[PDB]
């Protein structure tokens, strides 16, 4: 796997596949988590 | 020693894309380990898709390596005009002796 | 992960001529080392294949006894010797590295050599 | 909490089947509300779900594009119509009420109704 | 779309129990929120365990809704002989499309 991609030697991201039709559990959300004096 | 493939195809832009490689015998499935491949004027054939189904990190997501009934195929989820090319499929056999299709055409209308 | 490939000319029909491949950028003897050419107007044509430690080799029928594959693991290249070569062998070959699960076809590619038969 | 669940009848394959399911004893439009379906000497096979306000419906793959669910919020109930009902399809369907995190599955449930193809 | 249990279980009186339920795929966790029913002849289901760990009102206290190595459980402290039914486990996936296992018969002896 020294730079080169192959069998067990994958690229480690990944994209989404979003599309209005894909679902409802497939379908794109957008998420904001607020984290917690000023 | 004998793959065949459907010799063009056109897609309108966002449109889907269904190209399609088989051999003459039997059945194409994970066995073949099926590779497709792309190629643009001047340019050398870039594989996109390896061991059936597996995709590279220079093909873009919108390209999916999946199987049909008992053939190999490259789909898409919505073409664009850059993915004009010409697509070939490669598949193994008794061996390392692998064998390409015709070719198939892709151009955007 | 670089593919250099050269030794492409103009030659004679009924001569022959030795292509090369040397890689950069990745470990040599750990991958597949595959050959594949193209006439200009149609499609790919595979040619020749080579295991990683060139115990096995590997050619479409139609090259079968006149084609060679040897390497040299400490230049990290292999070259392709075609014997008795057509005139109809007017193509540009391609060194390709498999990376994949059986190591029969290529992931990566080189720009290519032209080889003119006249 | 009561789950009232009826339609279940001896029908004939090819044909279609209209189940329904009333509350009684709380809020309807608070709570998803689930099919699931049993042959006789069967395990439990999931069918389908709907959100609290219906704007979700949910289906198991098997009986996706057969099976479809509508509901009234102002009579406390829901409907599930499954067309091209198969021969093999002989089960008692139960209506279940969904109080816990997801909605996925149901906690309470009816007695069920026997549907029958023939 | 797959989950599977254990065919049966038999346990003698006052004995505890283990019944278990799992997916072909990754592993069990409280994301996927485990269901447990218990069904007796001539009886509609009845939901003992909902969200993983929370026992219904109306489920005895020696049953209980804990996880193992990656996999759902609905064990007893001591089963009784009113406690012979067909147990069944349900798992949620990528939404609100649960998977029931094959079911798991548990007796008394």
């Amino acid at each position: 796997c020294n730079g080169v991609e192959g069998f067990n030697c994958y690229f480690p991201l990944q994209s989404y596949g979003f599309q209005p039709t894909n679902g409802v559990g497939y379908q794109p959300y957008r998420v904001v988590v607020l984290s917690f004096a000023t | 020693a004998v793959v065949t493939q459907e010799p063009s195809l056109t897609v309108s832009p966002g449109g889907t894309v269904t190209l399609t490689c088989g051999s003459s015998t039997g059945a194409v499935t994970s066995g073949h380990y099926p590779y497709w491949f792309q190629q643009k004027p001047g340019q050398a054939p870039r594989t996109l898709i390896y061991d059936t189904s597996n995709k590279h990190s220079w093909t873009p997501a919108r390209f999916s390596g999946s199987l049909l009934g008992g053939k190999a195929a490259l789909t898409l989820s919505g073409a664009r005009p850059e993915d004009e090319a010409e697509y070939y499929c490669l598949l193994s056999y008794s061996g390392a002796r692998g064998v390409f299709g015709g070719g198939t055409k892709l151009t955007v209308l | 992960v670089q593919l250099v490939e050269s030794g492409g000319d103009s030659v004679q029909p009924g001569g022959s001529l030795r292509l090369s491949c040397a890689a950069a950028g990745f470990t040599f003897s750990s991958y597949w080392m595959n050959w594949v050419r193209q006439a200009p107007g149609k499609g790919l044509e595979w040619v020749a294949n080579i295991k990683q430690d060139g115990s096995e080799k590997y050619y479409v029928d139609s090259v079968k006894g006149r084609f060679t594959i040897s390497r040299d693991n400490a230049k990290n290249s292999l070259y392709l010797q075609m014997n008795s070569l057509r005139a109809e062998d007017t193509a540009v070959y391609y060194c390709a590295l498999s990376s994949g699960y059986s190591g029969y076809a290529g992931n990566y590619w080189g720009q290519g050599t032209l080889v003119t038969v006249s």
